[PDB]
């Protein structure tokens, strides 16, 4: 589908937008 | 040497005997506190999250508190102008300093320079 | 490694925050100037009382426009976030324009490519023009909070300065008031009597809502703020999205020998009124929550950060885990244990060996050996932990040296101690249970024994209130809430002279006998028109604190025998539950994100991509008891840790060359599972269900 | 249809006979001019460096000049706020439209 | 193709400029409302006189803060640029910190890698703190004007609105005033009498300074502005670099039936005074020059752009070249010519064939054929052009059908016509010269015949002034300037009664005879105390316009026979010189940037990299006569075009397999030179000097 | 040295800073 099936080893290069909650996810990008 | 300089500055600031000494000492104190504030700002930006030069700058600020507060307000006001007006010059990201020798190495190349010589 | 505007803006804002912190530290030394500065330094100036007032007026004059800028931006951002939260609960979740849709995830949009650049700017401009005249109904606003990093530094600096200046019975009884673990700063808590349990404490009604990424708002109720109508800007709720309108409101509400130096006390006054940081924190709660979620690695690393002080689960669990690792590696004293796979001899050998070992502790490692069984890995300790947990939680009898130790007060899956005429054996058993939980917390493992919230709060040293009774027995909590609500009716004594309750209670079989009085003089004092709050609080503290005081004291002393009084500080019941018991139920998403999928078969059936999908569909289509048996086949534990840092070996599934002859094998000490590659999905499902039962 | 709508608006704006008609027509004119200004701004940004819809918007602005000037001032003020305060949301660059059919295709989806 | 802050800021500023242009176009129709709007549209509103004043007050109220923002930013940028220009002329050019150093080039810093990111931000912050209290001496300021694109759109919109409102004798004689090609808008021109020629018109003293990238300031003198001391902000020269200080000055200087609709005339008033766009253009001249240099492809493409109206050489030459291409491809009439390599028969056949061909033109192509010589390429026309140029410029005699046509008035390399008792043959020769220049301009070629500035200004249709005499004869220009300066002395008649000059002049041999009077009544009127300006202007217009009126009229008519009166509009003498004669001297940098270096040898001596360096060192170490002979060996022309668009074939050097036996070969019609690879640098130099002489 | 010895075919991707004059070259980047 779209969900990855294994760990990506976190890939570095993070901006913190993935740590946003599910309710406030439309207000962040990347 | 730092307490000697501060004692000379305080002694000339508390001199209500000869005319014109107090405002002259005030202006000298403003210029010295501006230089100390610039050095402290550069050192504090270069360090990460107390070192000896930052402690010396804090001692200088504490010995001359009612003028250092005003000059630090001016320094912060000057730093915060280009963010609020949206005209900041783009720069590349850099890493912070875990130790203190690399911060001294980076601040050596910024302050130990020479003015532009005149045309021969 | 390229030039950007936002990096320079964030760096300049960080420099400004550093200078503002220095200004605050300089202004904080004025009332103690002659003791701290004019007693040690040989050179100092003389400071008078009027000069401090002139300095305060100068600093309050020179921090006005950045304050207006920050307040306008934060007000517009909070208005946009609150309108998004309001539109989320009034729209159709099946529509793609809903905020709680899978299409709104930023990571899901990037993975779906493997819209146009003009359309994004056109939508941003159309949201900009509609927000000016309040014409933005049924449209989700367009904003990026992750590009607002330079605002957060200035906000943190100004909150630092405000906080530095600020710090330098019947119904109104402290039993019906929530603690700091259930309130919000600057917000009005909900009414404990006029609100039912389904929308006041939803964690008590649904215990499965506890997640490591779960918010505080949907676990303990919706807070409210009493700010409406008042002419100042800080007394009005921000409802307008426009930056220009909010800036207009901020400016319009803006321009609408003597005493000794010890008596100088500054007061915060920006806009003609006194300003506390609690109402500023409560005014921008959603923006502060999102700022703590996305800006912890750099903005939260500043000294005196308000994001670290308002941190959630991930901030505290990392500090606790690194302190546990440091205290574990501080000493080098090992502990050894020999047990056998049964109940009675297992618990007898456990009591004997745990009494013989320090009959604070400095245990470095714990080694467990099963009698007449091989194995010396780290999973043997986890098997021992789940074995002693299911042995203590089982209900058969007391294996010599008589009542069972634990019982359920009315909620499934949670246990409270049973006193049962406490002798020296039961107290030593509870001290051993506390020491077992202490070593489990020290060794970074999971002990599957679940206690109620008040049982955890006794161990941590927290005051038990009326809201903790909802986690003990919810139905009679609701019945007593309706009794309080009917006790203030207009008929008064008409409902009071109907049942004629007394101040004595009939206890259940597990709690003891029956007909036990609450107050002195016993049954001869009936319910008066005004005694009902006292009756409720005496009943609650009798059933939660009086009956099982000695087992709770024994477990507290057992927990304190291993752990000091410096790690349970600033801990809560919920992160104690998440650190010891894990997440509870087993989900698919975290188990997907924990696996590694080592490949060693060398077979290329469409580059795999179908066996893994069939495997995860088998896991997702599996009952929870079989899921717990599956996780017991991975790492010999029935529960998962809360985060990736609870796994000292990483989980690993490793494929094998195809051979339809044997069940998949388990290596517990390295958390590895070797599985042979199969052909049919039904064959894989049958083999998995046969392998998990063992 | 555009001149019919404009004639109805002007006729109700010049009605000093029944009470409350003039301010009601003024507010209706403000809302209609706001919608016309938003459509004109989107179309003018999408085009490159006159097309028929921009000419229709110019005719609407010329027929209602003393209110369209104020509402265009408000629209520009709203567009210029996020640049001056330094809080603009980052976006990707895009190419302009040489023809008019692609601008209509892009404004149809908005 | 990534998200950026600056792209969104520029797009929002472009949208704001569009809306401001629409507002300006709406406000411009008020005085003609009843003729343009209330005569055609069936639905329109009624507009009164007071409503226009209320609208003007509303718009002037609602464009204040963006005006303050733009004016503060432009003032700080202009102060920084002017301090950089002041420090550039007072420091050592050999120091690496000098502005005119090779290390300050941005492209040279990127190529040198094949400083750190912390040092750049530290230097930016140190420049930010030093600029607050005017403490920035002997340090070059740190700024990036290329990141200020969103300011330029707002500036362009506000200048558009100001310009739309604004548009809706002795010493004071119009002969001593400069034209629009030598002045600056909003700036005071230099004094033509008290300033010597070395620092007033440096192009006249040094004619080699004309480059396609040369500025206007170093060709025609330094302008001055009379703005100092006046309480308004617009009457004071901007000298402070700080944005906060400039914003403070802007705000402090800020808050320091009736008539018919035809009589409504708006006036620009932002700050309590009338504002013209000329002084706003003169206030920020350096910033506008740099904005036109770096922001033409996107910001300059807007309708009604002030950058396109203030465009330099590259803006006008592109428009002229595309109009020439369109007018050339409009028609399909060809021209053929047969000539022979000599002087007398060449000029006779040229006159006969050019008279026979249209004895405006619609020439599509020009084909030239040499008698008893092969060749039909495009370089034959260039060889014919340089041959007819050197035939007309040579000084032997007149080849029948007697004086030579051109002569040098005192500056080497520039020519003016000689009348020489003009018959019908000389006039037809000058008409043919003008038609030859017209076809050379049409066919995108270079004719190496050089005229003086006034000769070009007669053809373009421009008024000749006193400053054009410095391009005719500089030494007696200086002598007459000293005579004007001594004519206003305190002794007055003491120096006047020393030589006793009259109103008659002795002409030279080329201009004619001698003893010719200037005014009526002849020699009997000597120099009075006040007649000297009249004597100077009559002498100048006699020697520049009276003697050679008929040849100039003949050349103007010859130029107008081919070219219409719609292409010479908005052209200047200098871009006419750059379009017809090229750059003049031959430089190495443009010749390096024009070459291609096709490789076909297949030999790998250290991946070449040494033969090319030796070749360019040979070219750089070569005398200019040999350079012109070299360029004559490339494309059969002694001069290079001003830009890349003047080459319809691109220049190409093509290497060959090594053979030390033959000279390199030339293909003129495709601008290619086939060179064989050699071994020694001295061998290459000797072969090149032997090949260029032919 | 540092100066290229041939045409680079203009390489696209221009920001206009190369079109700045020699006197004002320190005030622009890239």
């Amino acid at each position: 589908l779209d969900e990855p099936l294994e760990r990506t080893t976190n890939s570095s290069h993070a901006n913190g937008a993935a740590q946003a909650p599910r309710s406030m996810q439309w207000a962040v990008r990347n | 040497l730092l307490d000697t300089l501060l004692g000379t500055l305080v002694k000339e600031l508390q001199n209500k005997y000869t005319p014109g000494r107090r405002e002259e000492a005030i202006a000298v104190t403003m210029r010295f506190l501006r230089s100390v504030a610039r050095v402290f700002v550069i050192l504090s930006v270069e360090m990460a999250s107390i070192p000896q030069p930052i402690g010396k700058c804090k001692r200088v600020f504490q010995a001359l508190l009612p003028y250092a507060v005003e000059e630090l307000c001016n320094v912060a006001e000057s730093l915060i102008v280009p963010v609020r007006m949206g005209i900041a010059r783009p720069t590349a990201p850099f890493t912070l300093a875990s130790t203190s020798i690399d911060a001294m190495q980076g601040s050596e190349e910024l302050f130990s320079v020479e003015p532009l010589p005149p045309r021969p | 490694n390229a030039s950007s505007y936002l990096t320079s803006a964030s760096s300049l804002a960080r420099a400004y925050s550093i200078v503002i912190r220095q200004i605050s530290d300089l202004m904080g030394l004025i009332p103690k100037y002659n003791h701290l500065v004019y007693s040690q330094i040989p050179a100092a100036v003389k400071l008078t009382y009027q000069d401090a007032v002139n300095l305060q007026n100068y600093v309050e004059e020179k921090l006005i426009p950045t304050w207006n800028w920050m307040v306008s931006i934060m007000d517009s951002t909070e208005a946009q976030l609150r309108y998004g939260s309001a539109l989320a609960s009034a729209g159709d979740p099946g529509h793609p324009n809903h905020p709680l849709h899978a299409s709104q995830n930023s990571a899901r949009r990037e993975r779906m490519t493997a819209m146009s650049a003009r359309g994004d700017f056109l939508n941003y401009a159309l949201s900009l023009m509609r927000s000016h005249n309040d014409e933005h109904s049924d449209v989700l606003p367009v904003l990026d909070v992750c590009s607002l990093k330079h605002v957060a530094y200035v906000f943190q600096a100004l909150i630092y300065w405000i906080k530095a200046m600020n710090q330098q019975t019947g119904q109104n009884h402290p039993f019906f008031r929530r603690s700091d673990s259930m309130t919000f700063l600057g917000c009005i808590p909900p009414n404990p009597f006029e609100v039912p349990l389904a929308e006041a404490i939803p964690l008590a009604d649904q215990p499965h809502l506890l997640q490591p990424n779960a918010r505080k708002e949907d676990l303990f109720g919706r807070p409210s703020q009493g700010l409406y109508s008042d002419r100042n800007c800080l007394e009005v709720l921000p409802t307008k999205m426009s930056y220009a309108a909010n800036l207009k409101n901020v400016m319009n509400m803006q321009n609408r020998e003597g005493p000794p130096l010890t008596s100088f006390r500054p007061q915060c006054s920006f806009m003609g009124m006194v300003i506390s940081h609690d109402m500023l924190l409560g005014r921008w709660r959603l923006s502060l929550e999102l700022f703590g979620r996305v800006f912890m690695e750099d903005v939260g690393a500043e000294p005196g950060s308000i994001l670290t002080e308002l941190g959630g689960f991930e901030v505290k669990e990392s500090k606790f885990r690194r302190e546990m690792e440091k205290l574990r590696n501080q000493q080098s004293r090992d502990l050894s244990l020999e047990v056998d796979r049964d109940r009675d001899l297992l618990i007898q050998q456990t009591m004997r060996q745990l009494n013989n070992h320090f009959g604070p502790m400095a245990v470095h490692r714990v080694k467990v050996t099963f009698k007449d069984e091989p194995g010396e890995g780290s999973g043997v300790a986890r098997s021992f932990y789940t074995a002693i947990a299911q042995a203590f939680l089982s209900n058969e009898k007391l294996p010599n040296l008589n009542a069972p130790l634990f019982y359920q007060p009315g909620k499934r899956g949670f246990y409270t101690p049973r006193p049962g005429k406490n002798t020296e054996a039961r107290l030593n058993c509870f001290r051993n249970i506390g020491r077992i939980l202490g070593l489990c917390l020290l060794q970074n493992e999971l002990c599957p024994i679940t206690l109620n919230r008040h049982v955890i709060k006794v161990l941590l040293g927290r005051k038990v209130n009326w809201h903790d009774f909802a986690f003990f027995d919810p139905v009679m909590y609701e019945s007593l809430r309706q009794l309080i609500l009917a006790s203030q009716s207009s008929d008064a004594d008409a409902v009071f002279s109907a049942m004629d309750l007394a101040f004595a209670i009939d206890l259940c079989k597990e709690e003891g006998g029956g007909q036990v009085e609450l107050i002195p003089n016993g049954v001869n004092i009936p319910v008066t028109p005004q005694n009902v709050y006292e009756y409720v609080r005496k009943y609650a503290e009798h059933r939660m604190l009086v009956v099982a005081e000695q087992p709770l004291h024994a477990m507290r002393k057992g927990l304190l025998d291993v752990l000091p009084k410096n790690s349970l500080e600033d801990l809560t019941a919920e992160d104690f539950r998440l650190l010891v018991n894990g997440c509870g139920e087993v989900n698919v998403q975290m188990l997907i994100s924990f696996t590694s999928f080592n490949d060693e078969s060398g077979e290329n059936a469409e580059k795999l991509l179908q066996f893994k999908r069939w495997f995860w569909s088998i896991v997702e289509k599996m009952s929870m008891t079989e899921r717990q048996d599956l996780v017991y086949f991975w790492t010999s534990s029935p529960s998962l840790p809360a985060s990736e840092e609870g796994f000292q070996p990483m989980p690993s599934i490793t494929i094998r060359p195809p051979d339809d002859q044997h069940l998949p094998t388990a290596n517990t000490c390295i958390s590895r599972l070797y599985v042979p590659l199969y052909s049919s999905k039904q064959i894989l499902k049958q083999k998995l269900l046969l392998a998990i039962k063992t």
